[PDB]
RNA sequence: GUACGUGAAAUUGCUGAAAGGGAAGCAUUGGAAAUCAGUCUUACCUGGGUGAGAUCAGUAGUCUCUCGAGACUAUGCA
RNA sequence: UUGAGAAGCUCAGACGAGUAGGCAGGCGUGGAGGUUUGUGACGAAGCCUUGGGCGUGAGCCUGGGUCGAACAGCCUCUAGUGCAGAUCUUGGUGGAAGUAGCUAGAUCUA
RNA sequence: AAAACUUUCAGCAACGGAUCUCUUGGCUCUCGCAUCGAUGAAGAACGCAGCGAAAUGCGAUACGUAAUGUGAAUUG
């Protein structure tokens, strides 16, 4: 399973780890990793957007770069340095891809939009402190936002547009309106306000207004995973207290179409949307995971154990490698082995 | 052996078999001695081969242990970390603050004094009120401290030490054991205010290096040789041993160099076991786990993490 | 009787004429959060009952509210956890240390 | 509940039977389950253990690690599994024993007698 | 009504100090010529009904509470309305797991736990 | 085996044990009592004096002087075992002292007696730095 | 660690402590040394603002009971 | 005014030696039917301990240390059920005593 | 008055094998059945195993053969 790993020291490691490669085994062969990039802490990697085979990389100084992995070794296809004035107090919460466009929301509320081809730059203002931002895959120009003391808001650029719209006229500052604001759940048994802190948002309308029935699930800083449905109502359809630890990030597993989540104690599990309970749990991950990525029937997990754990959709450890440095984001380059 | 159920028979069967096992072990030792004294090379090769096993030698193989050759990747990562200000040309002087748990007793106040004795330039403020650890660390950041030590005491016995690195450095949580005061140490000594000389040994693994790195950051970078006070941190099977001594060299024949120092324990004396390493200020619930030990995995006594 | 059920104090009542049907024995009503309105509810529901019986329900409502209050304040404060102690791990670590 | 007076319900008598049983009675006491896909293939639940039967350990320190049965040690109700060993003092391998009701049979040793046993209990190959 | 006792020291058996086969449990000396049974000077005392304590103070701990033995967490709930007079004694064999469930529940209930710090350990 | 002395770990000490030794218990106790605290080489010389009748062991608890040789012979091997175990550790031989010795009763099968011995060091480091 | 589960008392050895003019012994009253008992301003009430929620809507639906009594799902927070 | 375990709660007064002996209420052990939707590998039973308590008392509850697989409170049933003695039975262990002495060596020393 | 010796108390190590837990044993009651030997019984002795210490098993066809089964183990 070829995969690329980012490190906090700014260097990127291309790993050709094959099935069964487990460094904890003394007899096992180590994977052949190739490292490059700047080895300085001021350009720590943050996220591993997977634009088809192309990979887009952010940096702690905003030195966004682009790589194409069809060639070995990969080469820096494109480069971008963000303005130093929008990183003076915030940090890149996420970049995500939507129909040939790049999203670069900041924690301070600012948000930048970049087109790879047209090279158009758009700035958008939002609500208070952002901690989770996402773009709807199927429908272009649908932005979900969340953060501490700021419930989820569904910003939409095209009202319906009935199939899609041209990418140039998306995210117009006058065309963005929130078509859905999350309603905080009722007070708990103690008549205490249920503290709200969104930490990660995923859209699950495929596994469960044009193309209505927005079915998406968010997580919290209080370990409670909350689903959603605009048609049913603003409040969550269901709410579960999965973990005591704050939930780190959430996502989907296309192989079984089953939602997965992790927390800051390294407890990654595969929640079920039909049985309303956690089934299984990825065993053997020590140290909180910095980023988890999955492709088809494989999943790559990296955290403060400084390792690359590999499992399948049915949580069986395939591979394991030691990465010396501190990983920050991972991406499976190829689901199939070398 | 165990087949026959009669008690007195199975004793006689063993004692007869035990005596036979000792007899043939005698003759094989004697003939080995007879042939080895005839050919000293046989003794030489046997000694060079029959090295008795030990837990350190039989240690399970883990890849995180760093090689003797210093790797550039490690230094690149560690030249800009939280403690780097203490290791760079800045040469930050670290000041320590020692606190307790809510409404503790006087047992700690006579052990934290021994802690303060081994830590010159280290204040102490007894915890008062409803202030939590995540709030002390914020306050100490603006006050002018570097690291923060807490001596949790319960049932009038101190058991856990947690320490955080200001302002946002990693937090460590050790469980103290065998904590003996300077009085309960035979041939104890009285210590002065001279700056002790740190010595850190046996921290081969990568995680152990970080824990050793933080402890190094805990000490004044300029030792006072004239006081010749030594503070020892030694890790062996994960049990970190903290000891203090006063060393005065003497002429010792056994040590082939010819010189070897006498040692006098100063106090304190305690163990630690790294229960959990956190990233960010120590939060019991909502912290990030750098490492939390599984208690069932430590049962493999040839496997370690520090 | 007055007994809480998930953060809400309910007033449970039974009668002689429903004593033979265990399922439908205990009629239940909900007592409001406003303590003054809670006591008016008890009297207008327990009326013409013996003063002893209404006396004991008011005390329980008083004593249950103080429970709910204390449960709230304790949650607010960041009280310490209580991690227990195992006799097998304590011994094994005690022996493994001495050898070290 | 037992109802026959031909059976007994005695801890003393049933344990006397268990540890007083000879090998031809111990060969049924040492049975093993079958893998779920193989269990339904022959429509039988459990079969007695046998040398050269490929099995997977399900319980104990040696959980998961597979192998075959080198020899069945009837007099102590144990199964000896190749490569499932233990490092003695002298560096040799004293292979630990697993009880027959913990492992699961994955690939049987198809003898002529085993085939008749399968079809005898309303089964088929 | 304060917790005042007519005597602190226990009643030991006569000659129980000399022998070890003789237990310290109080046994009435029935010896016919027993001068210690005869209440001479320099002898020991002897249990009498005159030594009973105040009936509104019998079974009361020095802080005024009467010990109440709670096995599980169900038992700690029924002390909701006697928290000013009873103290939730935790049984000796209750495991450290349910021991925390008993102490955390009793803390919010308002009742006093007598052995709340046994087998457990705090963590901040 | 767990001994009866808080010292005698690898610090500066070596042990030695005797089990069910076929010597009278009372003699061993008196022999052990007199040699406690002496220098290891001094104790060896004194034991030789007992063999040569130059010095006699006092009899204090089990009573004056006497010259047992069998009990001293048992102690000679244990002390020899003690220094042989010291060498394996690699201690400083010239400063060995008999820090601890203890004789215990054995099963009544002749009255045997377990014997243990602990050798140690005496040290003092000047503080100075005034 | 095969003198092998738990390992009591008698009994013996070592160490530390105090005491030790032909007894000891125990009882009362203390003292001294040594050591444990248990510590708790914190909460209540009142005032306002700020955001809330609901058992509240000059409000809308479903479920089980017996109009209204519960559990909820919207929606607004007066 | 809540004080109906009416077998409860409350009020008043006097009284208190004790053998033989008479009456009454309790404590404790093994097991038995019911029960605590009881406890227990996050440590049962046991054991020790100058930890803390409860009862006039028999006894009880608990902390710590050992320990490792069972156990208990309550209502009744039941009996091989409570020890300081019996020149008591069995096992263990001391003082006596390194004594009476017996195997060497030169009364002494082993 | 300290040591020695004597004494109490505590720590530690011996000694001893109680206590606690069980348990291929005992006892008790019920139930079913009818079966030794001159065709050599019961009992005894001597033998016998790839090696048995007891212990069982066996009789120069010796820790048993034939036959019917089971179907791969005996096991120090």
């Amino acid at each position: 399973m070829k995969l690329l790993l980012g490190d906090e020291i700014g260097q990127l490691k291309f790993i050709e780890i094959k099935k069964g490669t487990d460094t904890s085994n003394p007899e096992s062969e180590a994977p052949v990793i190739q490292k490059f990039g700047e080895l300085d802490r001021e350009k720590g990697v943050l996220f591993m957007l997977k634009h088809e085979m192309n990979v887009f990389v952010a940096r702690k100084n905003g030195t966004i770069e682009c790589w194409n992995v069809n060639q070995e070794p990969p080469i820096l296809s494109s480069l971008w340095q963000l303005d130093s004035s929008l990183l003076e107090t915030a940090s890149i919460v996420s970049m995500k891809y939507s129909n040939g466009w790049l999203m670069l929301a900041l924690s301070d509320g600012n948000l930048l939009f970049r087109h790879i081809e047209s090279s158009k730059l758009r700035k958008l203002q939002l609500h208070g402190p952002l901690s989770a931002v996402e773009l709807h895959p199927r429908i272009p120009g649908i932005i979900a936002a969340g953060g501490k003391e700021n419930d989820v808001c569904l910003y939409s650029c095209n009202p319906t547009c009935k199939s899609n719209i041209d990418e140039l006229e998306l995210w117009r500052t006058e065309n963005v309106v929130k078509v859905f604001q999350g309603k905080n759940v009722k007070n708990d048994s103690l008549n205490l306000r249920v503290r709200v802190w969104i930490t990660g948002i995923v859209f699950t309308e495929d596994i469960i207004d044009e193309s209505l029935c927005f079915h998406f699930a968010t997580i919290t800083h209080y370990g409670q995973l909350r689903f959603y449905d605009t048609k049913h109502g603003r409040r969550p359809v269901s709410t579960f207290d999965v973990s005591t630890s704050p939930l780190s990030h959430v996502g989907l597993l296309p192989s079984i179409k089953l939602l997965y989540f992790a927390d800051k104690r390294a407890q990654i599990s595969i929640f079920d949307h039909s049985k309303k309970k956690v089934i299984g749990r990825f065993q053997g991950v020590k140290g909180a995971p910095s980023s988890i990525h999955c492709l088809g029937n494989v999943v790559a997990i990296t955290g403060l154990d400084r390792n690359v754990r590999i499992f399948d959709a049915d949580r069986k450890p395939l591979a394991n490698a030691y990465i010396k440095a501190l990983p920050t984001s991972i991406i499976v380059i190829n689901e199939r082995d070398a | 052996m165990g087949k026959i159920k009669n008690k007195i028979v199975r004793q006689q069967q063993y004692m007869k078999a035990l005596h036979q096992k000792n007899k043939d072990k005698l003759e094989r030792r004697k003939e080995r001695a007879k042939e080895e004294e005839k050919d000293p090379e046989k003794k030489r090769l046997r000694l060079s081969e029959n090295i008795p096993a030990t837990i350190e030698s039989k240690r399970v193989y883990d890849e995180t242990i760093i090689e003797d050759k210093p790797d550039e990747e490690l230094q690149a990562e560690l030249k800009d970390d939280e403690f780097s200000a203490y290791f760079s040309e800045e040469r930050k002087v670290p000041k320590l603050l020692v606190t307790t748990s809510k409404r503790a007793s006087r047992k700690c106040y006579d052990f934290a004094s021994e802690l303060l004795d081994c830590f010159p330039n280290a204040e102490f403020r007894k915890r008062t009120g409803d202030i939590e650890v995540h709030e002390i660390a914020e306050a100490a950041a603006k006050r002018g401290y570097t690291d923060l030590l807490v001596l949790n005491e319960d049932r009038k016995k101190t058991n856990a030490l947690t320490l955080v690195h200001l302002p946002n450095g990693p937090s460590f949580y050790f469980t103290l054991s065998n904590l003996q005061t300077a009085k309960e140490i035979s041939n104890h000594g009285r210590s002065t205010g001279h700056i002790p000389e740190l010595i850190i040994n046996n921290f081969s693994t990568r995680l152990g290096m970080t824990v050793a790195r933080a402890f190094q950051s805990l000490f004044i970078q300029t030792p006072q040789i004239q006081g010749r006070q030594v503070v020892t941190i030694h890790c062996q099977r994960d049990f970190l041993f903290f000891r203090r001594h006063r060393y005065a060299f003497r002429e010792k024949s056994n040590m082939p160099d010819g010189i070897g120092t006498g040692l006098q324990e100063l106090g304190p004396r305690f163990t630690m076991r790294l229960r959990m390493v956190q990233k960010g200020v120590w939060d019991r619930k909502e912290g990030e786990v750098f490492f939390e030990s599984n208690a069932g995995e430590e049962s493999d006594r040839r496997k370690f993490w520090l | 009787t007055v007994r809480e059920d998930n953060g809400k104090l309910y007033l449970y009542m039974k009668t002689i004429e429903r004593a033979h049907f265990p399922s439908k024995l205990w009629q239940r009503i909900k007592l409001s959060k406003n303590y003054a309105k809670a006591l008016e509810q008890i009297d207008q529901q327990l009326l013409y009952w013996p003063g002893r019986q209404i006396h004991r329900c008011k005390q329980r409502l008083t004593r249950l509210t103080q429970y709910l209050l204390k449960a709230r304040r304790l949650a607010l404060k960041h009280q310490p956890a209580l991690i227990p102690i195992k006799p097998k791990q304590a011994h094994r670590e005690a022996s493994r240390e001495r050898k070290a | 509940m037992k109802f026959s007076r031909d059976v007994t319900s005695s801890r003393r008598k049933q344990r006397k039977a268990h540890f007083g049983a000879p090998s031809s009675v111990r060969r049924v006491l040492m049975s093993a389950p079958l893998s779920k896909e193989l269990r339904e293939q022959y429509k039988i639940r459990s079969l007695p253990v046998r040398r050269d039967d490929q099995i997977t350990v399900i319980r104990g320190s040696n959980k998961g690690r597979e192998g075959k049965i080198t020899s069945v040690y009837r007099k102590k109700f144990l199964l000896l599994i190749e490569r499932v060993t233990r490092e003695k003092a002298n560096g040799a391998s004293a292979p630990v024993g697993i009880d027959a009701s913990k492992v699961v049979i994955t690939k049987l040793h198809l003898d002529k007698d085993r085939k008749d046993l399968i079809v005898r209990k309303g089964g088929k190959v | 009504v304060n917790i005042i006792k007519k005597r602190t020291k226990p009643f030991k058996r006569h000659q129980s100090d000399r022998f070890k086969r003789v237990g310290e449990s109080w046994r009435k000396p029935r010896g016919i010529d027993s001068c210690v049974r005869r209440r001479f000077r320099g002898t020991i005392s002897m249990p009498k009904i005159g030594y009973g304590n105040n009936k509104k103070t019998r079974y009361c701990m020095p802080n005024g509470l009467k010990a109440f033995l709670v096995r599980n967490v169900s038992d700690v709930e029924l002390l909701l309305m006697h928290n000013k007079t009873y103290a939730a004694e935790i049984a000796g064999n209750v495991s450290a797991r349910k021991r925390v469930e008993i102490v955390e529940k009793a803390r919010a209930l308002g009742v006093k736990v007598t052995n709340a710090g046994a087998k457990v350990r705090s963590q901040e | 085996v767990r001994y009866s002395a808080s010292p005698a770990l690898e610090t500066k000490c070596a042990k030695a044990r005797g089990a069910y030794l076929r010597t009278h218990f009372k003699n061993s106790r008196e022999v052990a009592f007199t040699i406690n605290g002496m220098s290891l080489k001094k104790a060896f010389i004194f034991l030789d004096n007992v063999k040569e009748h130059k010095q006699a062991v006092p009899f204090r608890r089990f009573n004056q002087a006497r010259w047992p040789v069998k009990s001293v012979k048992f102690f000679y091997d244990l002390l020899k075992n003690a220094e042989a175990n010291a060498e394996a550790k690699g201690l400083d031989m010239d400063k060995l002292i008999i820090k601890h010795v203890q004789v215990n009763a054995a099963p009544k099968q002749s009255s045997p007696s377990h014997i243990e011995i602990i050798v140690a060091e005496e040290e003092e480091a000047v503080p100075k730095a005034n």
